[PDB]
């Protein structure tokens, strides 16, 4: 039902968007508002296939009272099992608890989900932030350290990327002369394409070479490896092997596969 | 020790604590390969840059198969079947199809290579800052007191060792701004006071090694009316 | 909801935002900046602003015998701000543009839905119920590749954008970790003047 | 459409790539601490009013 004040001569209706959102029965005259049926995304939960073969299905942006059928567009399959109401859209074959852990994936306004015992199932949950902690506060008290510990982090940062070079000719029209013929009719994108990837390769080099090159000379480590009781051995250069690297560095190039 | 004293912490606490020092080093530097080798994901960054090339390279060269509305996608097939004069209509959709192709190869990779140029960049920056010196700005150069860095080569980018110093076991004490004696007012020159429930002492910010108060560790610089909280005590020559 | 368009809630709602803001309030109140470097130490409050000045090149004394007027002036000072951002109606304007510059593509995006690109109508049911299949292509085609690349000037804006937003919460979270967790030397990069604290 | 490749991959992978790096902008901006710090119950700083 409509309560818009439709005039007596007008009979449809448009919006900012110009599309139709009122109509007016012709055999009887009145007014009917027109809304689009519902539609969405369909998203699929799962744990890794090495751990289990359950599966959870979010719905996103649909109140499910309205949705125990409809099709899957890219067939009717229900699951039905245990729904829940979320911000983001509703659930199905989840368990909802009242506790609170870390976030292990992601789902929507502050809700996350886990494979947990409980024998296993997957469970949703309102992600914590932290563990909660008051600290002392007085004017005439103060705390110093007594000890102290000594820490070592990592940090891991792209720098260059693979230099690659395309031909027009070859790529399009293969060896037709043609074709070659027919294409000299566009104009001079090619030029403008192979100017754009020879810069991006001479940039991927200059990265490299502002990166690593920040010295002149070439410094070298005393013959005895005796620095008043620390030991660089994982980091220094392995002579035994013919490539030359530390332990680490072998441990980084095995690691790193194409 | 020059390090130490770049964060606060006076050289006697190194060199009284070597040993200590150096094998809590040593343990440290042992398990970042455990801690390398266990994680899986602990490379995702460096793997992401191959996986798109590859990807990126693997679509273009998929694109070919296309038909873009016509006879077939083959050169070969439409010069062998038909005419010169009617070839054109099948082989313009082909030519514009592979234009666009190649347009959008040709944009994603320039927007790539500017996320590059910008993570190559902090890095350079790193290197000049955490390695060929020390590093006072938080959070920069690791979590904690920054002390050195170590740099490692790795495919297609850089990893950064960081060494960095924490407290520990803290305690209560009770504190006073200033100390009052003979009608003067007495301030620490560097530290602080502090008191263990019946006697006052002077003590540095970040280690506990209490002082007897001195003159050659305070300065007067005042009166004894003026300053709230103020604590009455004796004050050694 | 507008022909295949959805926009999505995001992760953390604003409660946990503002929950994050009163920690590191809290934080910075009751221990200075030992908290973001390890365990947190108490310190009452006057000490560490007397640790402040000292860390310009001013004695401590200073403070300890200014107390009530450096605190008369912040508390004015932080007074005013309320008066400043409210009557100022351009203050928000970053803020602001984001907004705009979303429903703007977002409205230009469904708006050349009605284009017709050269064909006999810009709706599909139209074409098929009054042609025949094998004639209808040749209109299909038109809508069909002028709604394509509609698509990727979206995407394509989408990108560019995307790029200055990271650029910009890259250099918000290096002002929070140096201006607030911490004292800062860098000229200019905490404010104007000699920097104390955020 | 079937006959025009595969750009619909492209732009869904690039509308998702958006949304991850959305949300981890916010991450690493605001969760700078590990703790969550309460203020004492009485607020008397010093004569500084927060
Ligand atoms: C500061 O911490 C270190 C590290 O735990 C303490 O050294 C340890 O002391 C215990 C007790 O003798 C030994 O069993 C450990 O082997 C020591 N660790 C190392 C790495 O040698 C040290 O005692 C602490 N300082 C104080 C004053 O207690
Ligand atoms: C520095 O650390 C390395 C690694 O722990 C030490 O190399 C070990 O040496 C012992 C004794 O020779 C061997 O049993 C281990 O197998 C070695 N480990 C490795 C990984 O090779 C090295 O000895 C240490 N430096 C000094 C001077 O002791
Ligand atoms: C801190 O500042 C606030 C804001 O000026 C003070 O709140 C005012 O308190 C007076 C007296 O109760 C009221 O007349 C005002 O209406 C309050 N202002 C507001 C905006 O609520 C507060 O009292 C100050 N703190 C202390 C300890 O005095
Ligand atoms: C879903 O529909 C029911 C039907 O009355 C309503 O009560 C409920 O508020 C709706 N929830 C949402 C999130 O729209
Ligand atoms: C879960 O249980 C807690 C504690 O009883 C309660 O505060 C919370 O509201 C519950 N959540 C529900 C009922 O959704
Ligand atoms: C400040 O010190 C006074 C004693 O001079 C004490 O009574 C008061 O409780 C202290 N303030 C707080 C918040 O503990
Ligand atoms: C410092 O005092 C507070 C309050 O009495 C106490 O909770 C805390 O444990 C004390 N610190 C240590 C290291 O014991
Ligand atoms: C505090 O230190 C003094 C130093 O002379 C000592 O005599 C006294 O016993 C100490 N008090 C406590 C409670 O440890
Ligand atoms: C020393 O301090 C006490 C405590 O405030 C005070 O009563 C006394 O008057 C002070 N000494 C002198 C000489 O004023």
């Amino acid at each position: 039902e409509s309560n818009k004040k439709f005039l007596p001569f007008q009979q449809f209706g448009r919006d900012i968007a110009d599309t139709t959102d009122a109509v007016r029965d012709p055999q009887t005259l009145e007014i009917l508002d027109i809304t689009p049926c519902s539609f969405g995304g369909v998203s699929v939960i799962t744990p890794g296939t090495n751990t289990s073969n359950q599966v959870a299905v979010l719905y996103q942006g649909v109140n499910c009272t309205e949705v125990p059928v409809a099709i899957h567009a890219d067939r009717v399959y229900s699951t039905g099992s245990n729904v829940f109401q979320t911000r983001a859209g509703c659930l199905i074959g989840a368990e909802y608890v009242n506790n609170s852990y870390e976030c292990d994936i992601p789902i929507g306004a502050g809700i996350c989900a886990s494979y947990q015992t409980q024998s296993q199932s997957i469970i949703a949950y309102t992600m914590s932030l932290g563990a909660e902690n008051s600290v002392a506060y007085s004017n005439n008290s103060i705390a110093i350290p007594t000890n102290f510990t000594i820490s070592v982090t990592t940090e891991i940062l792209p720098v260059s990327m693979t230099k690659t070079s395309v031909d027009c000719t070859m790529y399009i029209c293969g060896d037709s002369t043609e074709c070659s013929n027919l294409l000299l009719q566009y104009g001079s994108f090619c030029t403008q394409l192979k100017r754009a990837l020879t810069g991006i390769a001479v940039e991927q080099d200059k990265n490299t070479q502002e990166v690593f090159a920040q010295v002149k000379q070439i410094y070298k480590t005393p013959p005895i490896k005796y620095f008043g009781g620390f030991n660089f051995s994982q980091i220094l250069p392995d002579p035994s092997k013919p490539s030359k690297r530390s332990p680490i560095e072998d441990l980084l190039f095995n690691k790193v596969t194409l | 020790a020059y390090r130490f004293n770049g964060i606060g912490v006076t050289q006697n606490v190194l060199y009284e604590n070597q040993k200590l020092i150096a094998n809590q080093f040593n343990s440290a530097i042992g398990k970042i390969q455990d801690s390398l080798s266990s994680t899986p994901s602990a490379l995702g960054k460096l793997q992401d840059v191959v996986n798109h090339n590859a990807q990126a390279l693997n679509t273009l060269v998929k694109q070919l198969s296309s038909k873009f509305g016509a006879i077939s996608s083959v050169l070969n097939d439409i010069l062998s079947r038909l005419d010169p004069p009617e070839a054109e209509v099948q082989i313009d959709r082909l030519i514009t199809g592979r234009l666009q192709s190649l347009q959008t190869y040709v944009t994603q990779q320039l927007i790539r290579a500017a996320e590059i140029r910008a993570s190559a960049n902090l890095a350079a920056t790193k290197m000049s800052e955490c390695v060929l010196g020390q590093s006072k700005r938080v959070d920069f150069c690791g979590k904690g007191y920054h002390l050195m860095s170590f740099p490692q080569s790795a495919p297609h980018g850089v990893v950064f060792l960081h060494v960095t110093y924490v407290p520990a076991q803290e305690k209560n004490f009770t504190t006073a701004p200033a100390i009052c004696h003979d009608g003067k007012a007495h301030f620490p020159r560097e530290g602080v006071f502090v008191s263990n429930g019946t006697h006052w002492f002077v003590t540095q910010r970040n280690f506990y090694e209490p002082q007897i108060i001195t003159t050659d560790n305070t300065f007067v610089s005042g009166n004894c009316d003026v300053v709230i909280g103020i604590v009455n005590n004796t004050v050694y020559d | 909801k507008f022909n295949g368009l959805t926009v999505l809630p995001p992760l953390l709602t604003d409660e946990m935002i503002a929950q994050y803001t009163s920690a590191l309030l809290a934080g910075t109140i009751t221990s200075g900046w030992t908290f973001g470097a390890g365990p947190a130490l108490q310190i009452p409050f006057p000490m560490q602003m007397a640790y402040r000045f000292n860390g310009i090149g001013v004695t401590q004394n200073v403070l300890y015998e200014n107390q009530k007027l450096i605190a008369n002036q912040f508390n004015s000072a932080i007074g005013k701000i309320q008066d400043s951002l409210s009557s100022t109606p351009s203050a928000l304007g970053k803020l602001q543009d984001v907004v705009n510059h979303n429903a703007q593509a977002l409205n230009t995006l469904v708006k050349q839905l009605s284009s017709k690109f050269g064909a006999i109508s810009s709706v599909l049911n139209d074409i098929l119920s009054r042609l025949d299949p094998p004639e209808a292509e040749v209109q299909i085609d038109r809508l069909i590749t002028g709604r394509l690349q509609s698509l990727q000037t979206y995407v394509t804006q989408q990108l560019i954008r995307a790029a200055e937003i990271r650029a910009s919460a890259n250099l918000a979270a290096t002002k929070m970790s140096e201006c607030v967790l911490g004292q800062s030397k860098r000229v200019d990069f905490c404010g104007k003047g000699y920097h104390l604290m955020s």
